[PDB]
């Protein structure tokens, strides 16, 4: 159980950490679409400032 | 109240820079008719399609806001039960 | 000479598999179509004999049943098969394999309509893996055989089925785009935007462009075939497993990592495997002594034999990373050997589950008491495993040791560390394996015969198995040249290239 | 001199195929007591 | 000059008779007026044939152009509501809403984007965006009486006509940042400095291009919708929708900014990247079979944005050959969703379990239409992912590569997960069906049209990367028709 | 009257229909705030075409389609509000966010 630990343990990170960023990043999708109009608009803010700098 | 702000602050940077090509072109000798050939020789395609928006927009409005009273207790059929005028994807929570 | 041979082997049972759904008579469990699978692999193992025996035309190098069609000019792949010495024998062992893992799956009514699906598929997918000549076909082979896996893991397996048939085909598609990075890297170098195997290696690439596509390849490669830290999948894939299922990953499937090792890290990449070949043969030592200490640690004794085909894995990595001709023959003669002898210990393993149904070991004993004829081939089968003489796992072996302490590639006290480290798998291999077998039939008290075991029995086609395996398994034991006059064209071709980059 | 592969390859091949196809008829306790029945490894 | 439009005036035709005779017969017509689209759709798609040796004549004043660019995405967009009919011919009619009504929302949605693909000005392109969008809030609110469709609908309009608010201020610049000027090849003579103008002009119009092909920024009315809106609808917003956007995307962001390449190339890299991370895990989280295949879409548009940042001979080929077999499996996985959906209630996973000895051929075609999702070989989406790795590799973009195959591994493990719960699943393991699933018949109405839309698209889905060496031909021919 | 403050009048409409459709909560002033946001389009298109192009105007007649589609979209749109407002009781965006794990 040593060697297969440290890479069983990339499987306890990697394989972890893969369905927790797609349970973290599901409470960007939260309803109320007035917060999705945001991101929409945020982009258009953010895109410009991405492309003048 | 900074996103619209900063789309403003965005926007007059962009309106007061740029150098905009304005015509000296005595404009619109009665602009009715200039507005009108325009709608069959230009913009003839827009302005067909448009009359197929309007019909549509005329089809779904009816329908989405009519008060159905031809048939409203009509489960017409069932596999498995589903309700009239609703999406046979029924709510459940796992 | 004419007939597309190479691909009517691929297609045959890929194509007759979609006459398995319109197999008539369903009387209960799937009697027909289990005769109609051993219909269509019989007669295809004849087309690899009747093209071999015929067309092969052995001592030159290069493709023999070569047939290059037209598929996608517009990408620049094509349908290029084609037999060279280091194809040809694993092609010919997938085909005699496979038609023992049709018979072996005897036993297999759960699904048998959806199972001799899955097994002729990858009876047709795993030849298309050793008899392309191309990449994206390659690539295409190798994650052909991933759909047809998981499914002959995650329905006829142990408990932990669905834990290991998910590892899997993470690891393996996981590691498979690697193949795509580094066989579009390759076709992109340069100014030839050419796919096809043979035109690659002709193609010189820089020192600092080879370690990467050798990198990428060995994390594509040490995957498949188990270089010990990636390793991980194969003993829950291997235990939770059935005999049929077990025969196609421990004898077929792991030998396409060390096939393609000598394909696409010796003869393309040569200059780069002149600077990562001793990490591998590091690697190949540390894979033979974990193996075998993590064998004999274990209770499981599908597990134990899972292990145990890691640890005969790593004479090749000893064999192809030491520019010898003796040891690139050691390594694809182990590649054979193995393939033969852990089918028939898997297959035996599966054999007195069926019959005893603990698979723990400390719950046996005695079982040879009452069952004496798995008890007679367990024993000819793991004393086969022990690189005993007379039988091929010993010249395989032997071959390696030799060829790798006799080249003029590394230094002396190198030489030394690996050869004794190496044999140190001659003393740990009896410790695992006879442990295994005195803890599992050699014994008069017994289990408790109530609950499980209350059966036990040996049946003619069971024998006919273990049979048909040890007699290219004393065979080859006895006379190494059946199977090295088909290397020898070809791996003497592959170490001179290799032998050009030595001086570094 | 060596014994070439090809000439005893194709001289047992019809020796294999025939007796495959008769080893499939003559089974036993995979029909009768069979208590991992209709599964392979349960 | 009217001869270039007529595959989308034949479905004008075709979309006037299936509403006067839902007049005229009154729900007597909706049992043959199906089939008066098919063959409604299928004429418009067999005048594209004729269309296609034609040497690309720029018609209607300049306003319409009927390349073979054009030709192609006009016949994704008439297949994808010739597949969304065949689904749909049953599913809202045992929903009790007009048969008639629907397909003339359903075909105006149709010649919207049929009309998006070969556009040219300013106003013919916001015109045909807005007969897209109109019909798409109408279509996916057309149950009307379900508090999910009916929020689907609306958080649809609010995104929908604000992002065509965003794209108009973007093509009100364009008309201002020339003098005048609202054909695209004339925008692109007058203006080639890079001013900021032209920038925010972009971004501007690129919120509404990616508003369709729901890139993440931009992709949150996709999951919402897609679960609440109508399946069939579900099935074209996913295909044709999509398509439409992108035909828009490329006649616009290549005609009308040519100077301005390699500032939407990196927001569009941006856009790819972000898709298929955040389409292709946080699909890795799903329990819903519709919502599943939401981020499936938003995950497998960031795949066909490989194709779209290389800016090759073979980067829009692969943008193409890509868009052609999304189509026989976005309408192969969501009709048998819908295939499931009829024959049960709560189509989500888990209530998948135990299937392939009860509905086998819906757990063929599913399985097949879910397995080349994630490009398993030797399936139509294995083949469709090479090409556009293939045309990745070939310029640059070797990390937009190594995203594209680890996310499609990431994708792997979530449509296996509906395989594992249609065949590996015990028969003492099913959640529905457990003695329950009925028997299915092909005889009732609807459900043969939704038989030969199933078998279809899995024999476009299974032969369609192994013989698709004309279909290499066929969309190569397109891309001579970019600048 | 100058062409650049038509269009800061223009930017700055579009400017508050943006927040009001992020700050409203019932869910007709955002479609009220959608129409502040089509006729900012449309400011622009008139002040174009009066400054740039006047002697063939086209962002005249690009300004009659738009008013137009923002015709059939508040048409479709309120609709759309008449249908949540038949099922859920209420006008108010805050209680729409249904699909929250």
């Amino acid at each position: 159980e040593v060697d297969y630990n440290v890479v069983d343990g990339v499987v306890n990170l990697t394989g972890f950490v893969t369905m927790v960023t797609g349970e973290g990043l599901k409470y960007l999708q939260n309803g109320r679409a007035q917060f999705y109009a945001l991101i929409v608009l945020l982009a258009v803010l953010g895109f410009v400032i991405f492309s003048v700098q | 109240a900074v996103v619209s702000l900063g789309v403003f602050a965005l926007l007059t940077k962009m309106i007061l820079q740029t150098p905009w090509q304005l015509s000296s072109v005595p404009p619109t000798p009665d602009s009715i008719t200039t507005i009108g050939q325009h709608f069959f020789s230009d913009f003839l395609l827009p302005f067909e399609l448009a009359s197929v928006l309007l019909l549509m927009a005329l089809i779904g409005a009816v329908v989405l806001a009519r008060r159905e009273l031809v048939l409203e207790p009509e489960p017409i059929l069932g596999e498995e039960v589903v309700p009239p005028l609703e999406l046979p994807e029924r709510p459940r929570e796992p | 000479s004419t007939f597309p041979w190479l691909t009517t082997i691929i297609l045959f049972p890929i194509v007759a598999a979609l006459a398995i759904p319109f197999i008539p008579d369903p009387t209960g469990k799937g009697r027909p179509i289990r005769w109609y699978a051993l219909a269509v692999g019989l007669i295809d193992f004849a087309l690899i004999v009747y093209a071999f025996t015929n067309f092969y035309d052995l001592n030159t190098p290069g493709m023999q049943l070569w047939e290059s069609y037209d598929w996608i000019p517009e990408i620049g792949l094509r349908w290029s098969v084609g037999a060279d010495g280091l194809s040809m024998p694993l092609i010919l062992l997938t085909g005699f394999i496979t038609t023992l893992a049709i018979l072996a799956a005897w036993p297999v009514t759960l699904k048998p309509r959806l199972f001799y699906f899955l097994m002729l598929a990858m009876y047709g997918g795993q030849i298309a893996v050793f008899a392309v000549q191309d990449m994206l076909v390659f690539f295409l082979a190798w994650e052909l055989e991933l759909i047809p896996v998981y499914l002959l893991l995650a329905i006829w397996g142990g408990h932990k089925r669905q834990y290991a048939a998910t590892k899997f085909i993470l690891y393996t598609a996981g590691s498979s785009l690697f193949i795509l990075v580094a066989g579009l890297a390759m076709a992109f170098y340069g100014d030839t935007v050419s796919f096809d195997m043979q035109t690659l290696a002709a193609k010189d690439y820089a020192l600092g462009f080879q370690l990467l596509v050798y990198a990428g390849f060995l994390v594509a490669y040490g995957v498949k075939l188990p270089i010990v830290p990636l390793h991980t999948w194969l003993p829950d894939a291997h235990g939770e497993a059935t005999a049929p299922v077990h025969m196609l990953l421990a004898g077929i499937l792991l030998k396409m990592g060390g096939y393609a090792l000598i394909r696409m890290n010796v003869d393309m990449l040569p200059a780069a495997h002149a600077k990562f070949a001793p990490v591998l043969v590091i690697l190949g030592v540390v894979n033979i002594i974990y193996a075998a200490l993590t064998s004999y640690a274990q209770r499981n004794l599908k597990r134990k034999i899972a292990y145990s085909s890691i640890s005969h894995i790593g004479f090749v990595l000893i064999g192809i990373a030491s520019f010898t001709n003796l040891g690139m023959s050691g390594a694809v003669l182990q590649m054979v050997s193995h393939g033969l002898i852990g089918a028939s210990l898997f297959f035996l393993v599966g054999a007195t589950y069926d019959r005893t149904h603990t698979l723990i070991l400390e719950e046996m004993g005695g079982v040879g008491q009452k069952m004496k004829k798995i008890f007679a081939m367990f024993t000819a089968c793991s004393l086969a495993s022990l690189a005993l003489p007379g039988m091929s796992g010993f010249v395989a072996e032997l071959m390696v040791f030799i060829g790798f302490a006799t080249s003029d590639a590394y230094s002396l006290p190198f030489r030394v560390i690996v050869v004794f480290l190496a044999a140190v798998g001659v003393i740990l291999t009896p410790i695992y394996l006879l442990s295994m077998l005195r803890e599992i039939f050699y014994g008069p008290e017994n289990k408790e015969l109530v609950e499980h075991e209350a059966l036990v029995d040996a049946e003619p086609r069971e024998v006919f198995i273990i049979a048909c395996l040890l007699v290219p398994i004393i065979g080859i034991g006895l006379y190494p040249k059946l199977l090295t006059q088909i290397y020898d064209a070809t791996t003497g071709q592959v170490i001179a290239r290799a032998r050009e980059v030595l001086p570094t | 001199a060596v014994i070439s592969v090809k000439p005893i390859l194709l001289a047992m091949t019809p020796v294999f195929i025939l007796l495959c196809l008769f080893f499939g008829t003559r089974n036993g306790f995979y029909d009768t007591d069979q208590y991992h029945g209709n599964g392979s490894a349960h | 000059n009217a001869g270039t439009i007529l595959p989308e005036t034949i479905l004008i035709v075709t979309l006037l008779v299936v509403l006067l005779a839902d007049l005229i017969q009154g729900r007597q017509a909706d049992r043959w007026t199906p089939y008066f689209a098919i063959v409604g759709l299928g004429g418009a798609i067999a005048t594209m044939i004729p269309l296609w040796t034609q040497p690309a004549t720029i018609s209607f004043f300049g306003s319409f152009i009927s390349d073979h660019l054009s030709l192609f995405f006009r016949g994704l967009i008439a297949l994808s509501a010739l597949g969304t009919i065949l689904m749909s011919i049953r599913y809202v009619e045992q929903t009790g809403s007009s048969l008639g009504e629907f397909m003339t929302i359903l075909l105006t949605a149709t010649v919207g984007g049929m009309f998006i693909a070969g556009a040219q000005e300013l106003v013919f392109i916001f015109v045909a965006l807005e007969t897209l969008s109109i019909a798409s809030y109408l279509l996916t609110g057309y149950t009307k009486r379900d508090s999910r469709s009916n929020e689907a609908a609306l958080k649809y309009l609010l995104i929908g006509a604000a992002s065509s608010a965003i794209f108009l201020y973007g093509s009100s610049l364009l008309y201002g940042l020339s003098g005048g000027h609202t054909q695209l090849p004339a925008i692109a003579q007058a203006l080639s400095s890079e001013s900021l103008g032209l920038v925010v002009a972009l971004v501007f119009v690129i919120a509404g291009i990616s508003f369709k092909i729901s890139a993440v920024p931009f992709h949150q009315w996709t999951p919402d919708v897609y679960e609440g809106a109508p399946t069939p609808v579900v099935a074209f917003l996913s295909v044709g929708s999509k398509a439409a956007g992108f035909a828009l995307a490329i006649r616009f962001l290549t005609l009308a900014f040519p100077s301005v390449t390699d500032q939407w190339q990196l927001i569009f890299t941006v856009l790819a990247i972000l898709s298929m991370i955040l389409g292709n895990v946080v699909a890795l989280a799903q329990t819903s079979m519709k919502r599943m295949l939401a981020y499936s879409s938003i995950g497998q548009a960031g795949f066909v944005m490989i194709g779209f940042v290389v800016g090759t001979e073979a980067g829009y080929a692969s943008m193409l050959f890509y868009l052609l077999v999304y189509l026989f499996m976005n309408l192969g996985a969501f009709t048998c969703v819908i295939l499931f959906s009829l024959r049960t209630g709560t189509d989500q996973i888990s209530e998948y379990a135990g299937l392939y000895q009860k509905d086998p051929l819906l757990t063929l075609g599913l399985s097949l239409c879910l397995l080349s999702l994630g490009g398993i070989p030797p399936l139509a989406g294995f083949f469709g992912k090479i090409y556009l790795f293939w045309a990745g590799w070939q310029a640059g973009a070797y990390g937009l590569v190594l995203l594209g195959l680890l996310t499609s591994v990431i994708s792997i493990y979530y449509y296996i997960r509906v395989v594992k719960m249609m065949v590996v699943k015990e028969p003492q393991e099913m959640s529905e069906a457990v003695r329950n699933y009925p028997e299915v018949s092909w005889s009732s109405f609807g459900l043969r049209p939704l038989q030969v839309g199933l078998v279809m698209t899995v024999i476009a889905t299974s032969l369609a990367g192994i013989l698709a060496n004309p279909l290499f031909n066929l969309v190569n021919t397109a891309v001579w028709d970019v600048p | 009257m100058q062409l650049t403050y038509v269009l800061i009048l223009a930017a700055l409409l579009f400017c508050i229909g943006i927040y009001g459709l992020v700050t409203s909560r019932n869910a007709v002033r955002v479609l009220m705030s959608i129409e502040l946001l089509l006729n900012a389009v449309n400011l622009n298109l008139i002040g174009f075409a009066n400054y740039l192009d006047g002697q063939q105007i086209k962002g005249q007649v690009f300004a009659v389609f738009v008013i137009t589609v923002a015709a059939a979209e508040a048409a479709v749109g309120l609709a759309i509000i008449l249908a949540i407002y038949r099922n859920r009781d209420t006008v108010d965006m805050e209680k729409f966010n249904l699909l929250k794990w």
